[PDB]
């Protein structure tokens, strides 16, 4: 269970 | 391990971070050393701040702003990245 976020 | 300073620009820091949402996990060997799970850089915007600072896709994020993030949740790492208004210091494993 991964998540990806643009910063 | 290498330390990179990134200055937020009009496109933000210009990278994506990806990794586990939970806390902890099993140790993994990276370059002969053991670490708990690391978030990683899943995208780098060409010409953005991270690119210009030398961050590359696949870099594993070991520290954010001097804080070790082994086993950290995705939220913890995103929050640390967002801690500064302009400056970000990453320690990465390429």
């Amino acid at each position: 269970e991964d998540q990806e976020t643009a910063v | 391990p290498r330390v990179v300073r990134i200055v937020k620009s009009e496109s933000g820091y210009g990278f994506n971070v990806r990794g586990q949402v939970s806390e902890g996990g099993q140790l993994r060997s990276i370059n002969g050393e053991l670490y708990a799970p690391l978030q990683h850089v899943s995208a780098v915007l060409p010409g953005g701040a991270a690119d210009r600072a030398g961050v590359r896709k696949g870099d594993r994020i070991l520290e954010v702003n001097g804080v070790n993030v082994e086993g950290a949740t995705h939220k913890q790492v995103v929050d640390l990245i967002r801690a500064g208004e302009k400056e970000l210091i990453l320690t990465v494993l390429s």
